């Protein structure tokens, strides 16, 4: 239905179709089909906040050519 | 015993010694405090106080208790963290509460954090523009092309990028999937820049362990919509010490500002002079903790 790009790990952008009713979960597997990077390990950030796993892309109200940022997690402790 | 949750300690340390931060959770705190005398954000906004005033009286001659507040905000935080991921959260619950209060100084994120990106696309058939309005609390660079600078690592990140291939954009003028060229550029500078290099990558997660030479003073003018006149300098760098990046344990490293870097080791402070700091930075050292977050202030 509409169009967002994905900043990746080094940079490059891609592209993903996506519905303004589409949950996290489904954007992230998606992401994994182009990047090879499993949804439990992916963190994205839209206009500086995190999406949650559960709510949909009419939550954080992103909109065509929306622009999201992939990054992991470094854990340490 | 306090440095197993260092990914919660070193993050404090930067937001305390942060410019501005801390007048600003005290300014809240009294207006919190006040209706109080007159629930669980204001507990962050109390919580974070307390800490600040208990490592203001140890210094003049508790991140367990942020932690509990955390594992209400947040059902994770209750294991090794990421070091960033937290700093969303005090980051953004402060805000949170703000947006509340205000409704009941106001801006402690919004002024100090937040920033504006214009991101615009050129289609390579029409060529035509199209733009948007972002907000950004930190530029997620990366560190390797797949000795380099920062300045390749924010080019990378801001620079003109050719989508190509698979990853056409669909341009609504042509109605036809089209080459574009994107270019984000920052509009509005916030007071402290933060930088999250990219140190992960992926093939089979692993860390790449060859840092950038990072540079003491960045001006972010070349990426910028406006002539700008302003420069930034480095206060701050979070570092993750490991192997993998499933495991591992961070530090910190915070100017002085009489002019030297305090290195956070547990529950450990080293006094570094600025030369010999900025050696341990190098990549031809090979720095065992490699960098992560980068903190600029302006001048
Ligand atoms: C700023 O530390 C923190 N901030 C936020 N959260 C935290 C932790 C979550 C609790 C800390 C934190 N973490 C670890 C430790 C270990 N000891 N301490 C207290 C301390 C720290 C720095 C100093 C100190 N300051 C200076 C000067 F800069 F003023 F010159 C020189 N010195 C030295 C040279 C005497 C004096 C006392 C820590 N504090
Ligand atoms: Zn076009």
């Amino acid at each position: 239905s509409m169009q967002i790009f994905v900043k990746t790990l080094t940079g490059k952008t891609i592209t993903l179709e996506v519905e303004p009713s589409d949950t996290i979960e489904n954007v992230k597997a998606k992401i994994q089909d182009k990047e090879g990077i499993p949804p439990d390990q992916q963190r994205l950030i839209f206009a500086g906040k995190q999406l949650e796993d559960g709510r949909t892309l009419s939550d954080y109200n992103i909109q065509k050519e929306s622009t999201l940022h992939l990054v992991l997690r470094l854990r340490g402790g | 015993n306090l440095g197993n949750t260092s990914y919660l300690n070193s993050i404090l340390q930067v937001l305390y010694f942060c410019p501005g931060f801390k007048s600003g959770v005290k300014h809240l705190f009294n207006i919190i405090s006040r209706k109080k005398e007159a629930l669980a954000s204001y507990e962050l906004i109390c919580s974070l106080q307390s800490l600040i005033i208990s490592v203001e009286q140890l210094q003049a001659s508790q991140p367990r208790r942020l932690l509990n507040t955390l594992r209400e905000l947040n059902p994770m935080y209750e294991l090794q963290h990421d070091a960033q991921e937290v700093l969303q959260c005090i980051l953004g619950n402060i805000q949170e509460t703000c947006q509340l209060l205000k409704k009941e100084g106001f801006e402690l994120v919004e002024k100090l954090f937040q920033g504006q990106l214009v991101l615009r696309t050129r289609c390579l058939e029409c060529e035509s523009l199209t733009e948007r309005r972002e907000d950004f609390q930190d530029i997620s660079v990366p560190v390797q092309e797949d000795m380099k600078t920062l300045r390749w690592a924010i080019s990378q990140f801001a620079s003109v990028e050719r989508i190509v291939g698979e990853d056409k954009y669909f341009c609504e003028n042509c109605h036809h999937y089209t080459e574009a060229e994107r270019s984000l550029l920052f509009d509005k500078m916030p007071e402290v820049i933060t930088i999250h290099l990219k140190c992960f990558a992926a093939s089979g997660l692993s860390k790449i362990n060859t840092p950038l030479l990072t540079p003491l003073k960045l001006s972010l003018e070349e990426w910028s919509t406006k002539p700008t006149n302003d420069s930034y300098g480095l206060f701050a760098v979070v570092m993750h010490s490991g192997i993998t990046i499933s495991s591992g344990h961070y530090t910190a490293s915070v100017k002085v500002t009489e002019g030297k870097w305090l290195l956070f080791d547990d529950s450990e402070v080293k006094v570094t002079e600025e030369k010999d700091f900025l050696n341990s930075l190098s990549p031809s050292t090979s720095p065992t903790s490699t960098p992560y977050l980068l903190f600029y202030k302006k001048l």
